């Protein structure tokens, strides 16, 4: 596990943010298990949205630690008014619209 | 003689240039070849092609039309300065001085109401900049107006704002005569330059043998007149990419709707070219065989014929045989509807992989991807093209992205310039300490920052560097929760244990007690500096006094390194250039720091890096005018209604937009013509994508009007096999629905993995789509 | 390609790029030596080409 | 239903690329050194007029731009003259003797490489025709097909014979003996400037063959001149300058290799 | 209070149109937009025909603004097709064609409108204020 995380760190340094998370989800089969688990679809959608936001925030931030610092800061004070931070639709299927 | 070369494609013009260069050789070897281009990518492509053909391309100058015409001014007429006195940069600072002296005038009464409430000359500077831009545009496109304004008369039948614009320009000229600067500017110089060569018995010395104008499809009428006057002595070869074979400028609406709508930029240009008296033109076109949908549309555009059927007659509206058969397997033109830009790029990657697999001859360099705004799609493009596996890896290079060489140093310096206005929040100062250069300057290690975070937090530092800063904001002096308070507290805690008690109504901070407290001594060294400068930058200073400010601040606050030296040099160069323009304009009055800071902020990010346009990998870049290069695969992203075309409305008091003439340029028409250039340049495949439904709200978006007209023309000009019995409208809707592809919202949707042409290439989401995982 | 002006060495219209390049290459000196065309002649040639295109379109529409 | 993703039969190729010599490779003595000082020293000659004596005010303004000490201004001017008046290869050309018509500064060239350029298949020829390459270990780089870029410092013609001049501001040593012929050759071998000037000569030969009607290599070419700014001293004519002429056979075989 | 007929509604000065829910208030906007573009109604018509860029529409929400822009685009397209074909399957377009004098010039104007629909002046109150401040910063006295 330490070795795979060290390789993930190398991928993170080289190819950016999204490649590391993608390789992690592929190797750990996170998406498959979440889709299998009841309700995990919303979880996977939120994870993907968080990954996209982390990529957008790491593009501007050159330091690797700065992205973690920014993520912790945003977790401390979530901005509800932000349109980007709005939660996306759960599924494209038929949903009761409240 | 001025020879105009017409060709539907660029490669023909380029080969003609090749043959002309090879046939007639330059006598002197060191004489540089002249090729006019308005874009760097066009020049780079020309160089790469000429080197590939001849064996090497060198000593080929690529100046802009304006700079070239100014160079010709310098050589043909004597007593002309190297650089024009009237430029966009200097007129701003000159009008900044001239406007306060003219507020007493009645004609400027409205301007008075504008300049009444300004405190730090913000409105004055912005108005001067806008007026300088307007005057430059007038110089370029409207010399008669300036010629009339200099004498003091008014132009009949013009805009209302002329009343306040005509005298100012006059008051400018006289002003630049008092300082002693050269009177000559291009507007008055045009007629004399034309007359000197018109009556010249022989060719003047120093002129180049021949000139080339390649890739420029838009020129002002005055430049064309100057080139016509210059064509007598020296030959000029204009390579003009013409989308239509026949005469399509002011046809004696154009015949083709897709050309009439998007051809406003080229109609005026071809009408000007036709109006040249001493021009000899030969047509070198290439016919296109209508074997594909894209080739069919290109042939319709080239032949200036209309293929869509309106259906006015009942017999015409009933049968669908009037349209052209469309092959179902054909995929030359394909429209794609996605949900998010991430999904859009992820689908574009798979489509590019499919196109590469389908055709062995295709190469990544041939493919090009153009987006409305490259900065909005840069993270998604980069992540999608980086996450691809090694066997699936596609090389990419992104062009026209904002030039960001060292962002933290730039932002730290910009924030340091705002010192007098800053409240010195603890988080803000820690953000300045984030930069490793500013910390190395005060030998603050990265491990020490973990300690200084909790120290600042627990000690109680909230805002304010000292009590004087608190009193300066007209707030009651408290004496606590300031940087001085926290520093004194930490020092007392290093000196005296907190168990003893208060000494000066300040509880010592026990945490900083050992050798680590030396960090405090370094931190207290920073703030003191932050104090000194925050007092030095308050007072307004003349321009010559602002010269050593930037260098002193950099060498005081920053300790350079191998990487940061470049950014520091760029900052110094921009600062020195701004102050040099100011001093050349002889601005006497004092200038506040808030003006130079906000000017440097605008000047630093205006840079762009397009050096990797044709590096070899697939090209990612925005749509830039005057850059038309043929490519096999041409993809277009971000075509949502409102994003493209990009709308930049005029200032509102410009006189050109009131009574427009032929040759006037507008960003709207520029984008409308770039969309046509993208269509014509596509040789094999055209890909167009746009966001249909918002991923967040599941709402409905719309595509650009251009894509709408394109799909309308397609649906009205073609019919699928087996739909002959159907009427025009049903067959049109069927074709439009067959070509428009609606992709899924999520990558793990199993529809993506069903066998077909829409089948994806990413196997990572295959087990998820198959629903084979365990809970 | 328009029928009018086919004999003129200036015109290089062809079916492929290579044919156009050869057509231009063979008659380069002839093109250069020819004097410049008058404005009236250029307008006349453009009008003739437009009329030819119009007549072609009319004949096609009659064929429908 | 059954789901299967597609596979790629043909792998896309990254062979096509555009690279430079850097990509393939991968008192004045006490003057500060670095990337920025070197670029400043080069920009000085970029806009310097050789046919006129140096002006103290211009040097002072350039030192203000660079940010160096004004104390260098009295000396640097003299040093610049030492560069302008220093003699050259046996023709005895002085830099001040070059007029604005017989000079070309910072010429950018593009050279196509059609077949993939292998280090092994080139190093053998370079070692065969150049002893400096024989002294060094074999070239090592990956296959490259595409374009080659480069910026030539100066090209000038004298007596109807052309030359190539390349400025170098590397601090070879602290003493003048470190700027001798053997030491300069050792530095060339260490920084692999041999391949650099070879490619420069290939580019120049192709450009002259293209431009000059009835061109001949032996007749019109004059050799290669590396100018070490700090090495230039009025006392010793040899220290600071280096002159080398590539073999015509090497140039011809290199041209044929790069063509096909 | 009088019943409303979109074709006979005079467009001069201020006019108030009040009705209950689901009565087609938003739907009449398209008919009035077409009338303004074509300049129909005789006495009740505007004195001169107008362009897309001169008609202002103010909506409450952004989504409704986009919906109205799309629907106006679609109505312009359908009316242009009807004018080209001189026949239509909708009663409103049928009455319009009955009111139109010359259909070729009307179709040309509708084509120009379709081509300028990208610049349609349909905004919200806050967006209208922002755009008027930006376009006229000189008169309003704000920054550029
Ligand atoms: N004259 C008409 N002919 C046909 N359908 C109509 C007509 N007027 C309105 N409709 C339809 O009526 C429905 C609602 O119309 P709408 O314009 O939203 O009314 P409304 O006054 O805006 N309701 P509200 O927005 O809640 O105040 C839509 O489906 C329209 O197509
Ligand atoms: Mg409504």
């Amino acid at each position: 596990v330490v070795e795979e995380f060290d390789g993930y760190r190398q991928i993170w340094r080289k190819r950016g943010v999204m490649p590391m998370l993608r390789a992690l989800m592929s190797a750990r089969n996170i998406a498959e298990n979440l889709l299998a688990t009841a309700g995990g679809e919303r979880r996977l959608t939120d994870i993907l949205h968080i990954s996209e936001l982390l990529q957008e925030a790491g593009t501007q931030l050159e330091s690797e630690h700065a992205l973690v610092r920014w993520l912790s800061q945003h977790i401390l004070e979530p901005d509800s008014n932000a349109s980007s931070q709005q939660m996306r639709l759960e599924s494209d299927k038929h949903l009761v619209q409240i | 003689m001025l020879r105009v070369y017409h060709s539907n494609r660029l490669d023909v013009l380029e080969a003609l240039m090749e043959f002309i260069v090879e046939r007639e050789r330059l006598d002197d070897p060191f004489e540089p070849e002249m090729i006019l281009v308005q874009s760097t990518g066009m020049a780079q492509w020309l160089q790469m092609t000429l080197s590939q053909k001849f064996g090497i391309a060198a000593n080929i100058d690529f100046p802009l039309p304006a700079s070239f015409i100014w160079d010709m001014f310098v050589r043909v007429l004597p007593e002309i300065p190297k650089e024009s006195a009237f430029n966009k940069q200097s007129m701003s600072w000159k009008l900044m001085t001239l406007l306060p002296q003219l507020l007493e005038r009645e004609d400027f009464t409205l301007l008075r109401h504008y300049l009444t409430d300004d405190s730090d000359k913000r409105k004055l500077f912005q108005l001067s900049s806008k007026a300088a831009d307007l005057f430059d545009q007038y110089l370029v496109y409207r010399p008669d107006w300036l010629a009339q304004w200099e004498t003091g008369h008014l132009v009949e039948g013009l805009g209302e704002a002329q009343a306040w614009q005509a005298p100012l320009w006059k008051a400018l000229v006289e002003y630049t005569h008092q300082l002693g600067q050269p009177r000559w500017h291009r507007a008055n110089l045009y007629q004399r330059f034309i007359e000197t060569l018109e009556s010249a018995t022989t060719c003047p010395p120093g002129l180049p043998s021949r000139v080339f104008i390649c890739g420029i499809s838009a020129l002002p009428p005055v430049y064309l007149q100057a080139l016509q006057a210059l064509g007598k002595h020296i030959e000029i070869h204009l390579l003009f990419t013409n989308p239509c074979r026949y005469y399509w400028g002011d046809i004696k609406d154009v015949g083709n709707p897709l050309l009439a709508s998007w051809g406003k930029l080229g109609r005026d240009y071809i009408y000007l070219l036709s109006d040249l008296e001493s021009s000899q033109e030969l047509d070198a076109f290439v016919d296109v065989t209508p074997d594909n949908l894209l080739h069919n549309i290109q042939s319709d555009i080239l032949e200036l014929e209309n293929r869509a059927v309106a259906g006015v007659n009942i017999e015409e509206f009933s049968r669908s045989d009037n349209k052209r058969p469309l092959d179902p397997l054909d995929s030359s033109i394909t429209f794609h509807v996605c949900h998010s830009p991430q999904r859009e790029v992820e689908v574009l990657h798979d489509r590019l992989l499919a196109m590469l697999e389908e055709d062995p001859t295709l190469t990544p360099r041939d493919i090009i991807v153009m987006v409305a705004d490259i900065d909005s799609y840069s993270p998604f493009i980069q992540a999608v093209f980086g996450s691809a596996p090694a066997d699936r890896y596609l090389p990419y290079a992104i062009s026209d992205r904002r030039a960001r060489q060292s962002h933290p140093v730039l932002e730290a310096f910009i924030s340091l310039l705002s010192l007098p206005d800053s409240r010195f929040v603890s988080e803000d100062v820690l953000a300045l300490l984030d930069v490793p250069v500013l910390a190395a300057r005060f030998d603050i290690t990265e491990e020490g920052l973990r300690y200084l975070r909790q120290w600042v937090n627990e000690s109680g530092i909230r805002w304010g560097i000292d009590d004087d800063n608190v009193r300066e904001l007209e707030l009651p002096a408290t004496g606590q929760h300031t940087w001085r308070f926290g520093l004194t507290r930490m020092l007392l805690g290093y000196a005296m244990e907190s168990a003893q008690g208060e000494w000066q109504s300040v509880l010592p901070y026990d945490e900083s007690s050992g050798l680590i407290a030396e960090l405090v001594g370094h931190l207290a060294s920073l703030l003191m500096q932050l104090n000194i400068w925050r007092r030095g930058l308050a007072q307004e200073r003349p321009l010559e006094e602002w010269l050593p400010v930037c260098r002193d601040m950099l060498n005081a606050f920053f300790l350079p390194d191998a990487e940061t030296e470049a950014a520091m040099t760029l900052i110094e160069q921009q600062w020195q250039a701004i102050i040099a323009e100011g001093l050349g304009a002889q601005y006497g009055d004092a200038v506040p720091l808030s003006l130079l800071r906000d000017e440097l902020a605008q000047r630093l990010d205006q840079e762009r890096i397009s050096q990797r346009f044709l590096a070899g990998p697939v090209n990612i870049c925005t749509l830039m005018p005057m850059r038309s290069i043929p490519f096999k695969v041409v993809c277009l992203l971000g075509m949502n209604d409102g994003v493209y075309p990009r709308q930049l409305a005029p200032l509102g008091f410009d006189l050109m937009s009131q009574k427009p003439k032929r040759g006037d340029r507008s960003r709207r028409d520029d984008d409308r013509y770039l969309f046509l250039e993208a269509l014509i340049s596509a040789q094999q495949k055209l890909y167009i994508s746009y966001i249909g439904r918002s991923i967040q709200d599941n709402s409905e978006r719309f595509p650009s009007v251009l894509v709408q007209e394109l799909i309308d023309y397609i649906g009205q000009s073609h019919y699928l096999p087996g739909d002959e019995a159907l009427n025009c409208d049903e067959s049109e809707a069927r074709v439009k629905a067959h070509l428009t592809c609606l992709h899924t919202r999520m990558p793990f949707d199993p529809q993506n993995y069903q066998p077909g042409e829409r089948q994806s290439y990413a196997r990572e989401w295959l087990p998820a789509a198959s629903q084979a995982g365990k809970a | 390609a328009p029928l009018y002006g086919a004999d003129d060495p200036r015109r290089c219209s062809g079916n492929s790029v290579s044919e156009v390049l050869d057509k231009f290459r063979k008659n380069y000196d002839l093109i250069m030596s020819l004097p410049q065309e008058t404005k009236e002649e250029k307008e006349f040639r453009h009008c003739i080409w437009l009329a030819e295109k119009e007549e072609r379109e009319r004949i096609y529409q009659t064929a429908i | 239903a059954e789901l299967n993703a597609k596979t790629l039969q043909r792998l896309p190729g990254d062979n096509w690329r555009v690279t430079s010599y850097s990509g393939l490779q991968q008192t004045p003595h006490q003057f500060p050194r670095g990337a920025s000082p070197g670029t400043f020293l080069h920009s000085l000659f970029e806009d310097l007029d050789f046919t006129q004596p140096v002006d103290p005010n211009w040097v002072r303004e350039k030192l203000e731009l660079g940010g160096f000490e004004s104390q260098w201004e009295p000396v640097l001017t003299e040093w610049i003259t030492a560069v302008l008046q220093a003699p050259l290869n046996e023709t005895g050309v002085s830099l001040s003797q070059l007029s604005a018509r017989n000079k070309q500064v910072e010429m950018e060239f593009y050279l196509p490489i059609s077949e993939p350029l292998i280090a092994s298949q080139l190093d053998t020829l370079i070692r065969q025709f150049d002893p400096l390459s024989a002294g060094c270990p074999p070239l090592e780089f990956m296959q490259v097909r595409g374009m080659l870029k480069g910026f030539i410092d100066l090209v000038f013609r004298h007596e109807g014979r052309y030359y190539l001049l390349a400025y170098k501001s590397n601090w070879l040593g602290e003493d003048s003996s470190a700027y001798t012929q053997q030491a300069m050759a050792a530095a060339m071998q260490a920084h692999r400037y041999d391949l650099q000037y070879q490619l420069y000569t290939l580019a120049l030969h192709r450009y002259l063959r293209h431009r000059i009607a009835d061109y001949d290599y032996e007749h019109h070419f004059g050799g290669v001149i590396y100018l070490f700014l700090r090495g230039v001293d009025k006392e010793h004519p040899q220290q600071g300058i280096y002159t080398t002429r590539p073999n015509a056979g090497l140039i011809a075989l290199m041209d044929e290799m790069f063509a096909g | 209070a009088e019943t409303l007929d979109p074709l006979r509604l005079p467009l001069q000065g201020e006019r108030l149109i009040e009705a209950s829910a689901g009565t087609g208030k938003t739907f009449t906007i398209a008919a009035l937009y077409l009338r303004l573009l074509l300049g129909l109604g005789g006495s009740a018509a505007f004195p001169r025909p107008l362009t897309v860029e001169e008609l202002l529409v103010v909506t409450f929400t952004e989504a409704a603004t986009a919906e109205l822009r799309g629907r106006i685009r679609s109505n312009i397209h359908e009316l242009r097709i009807a004018c080209l074909r001189e026949t239509t399957d909708n009663p409103l377009y049928e009455r319009l064609l009955e009111e139109i004098d010359d259909k070729a010039q009307a179709a040309q104007w509708l084509l120009l409108a379709e081509r300028q629909m990208d610049e349609a002046a349909v905004f919200t109150i806050h967006g209208f204020c922002q755009r008027m401040l930006n376009l006229n910063a000189f008169e309003s006295g704000m920054l550029f």
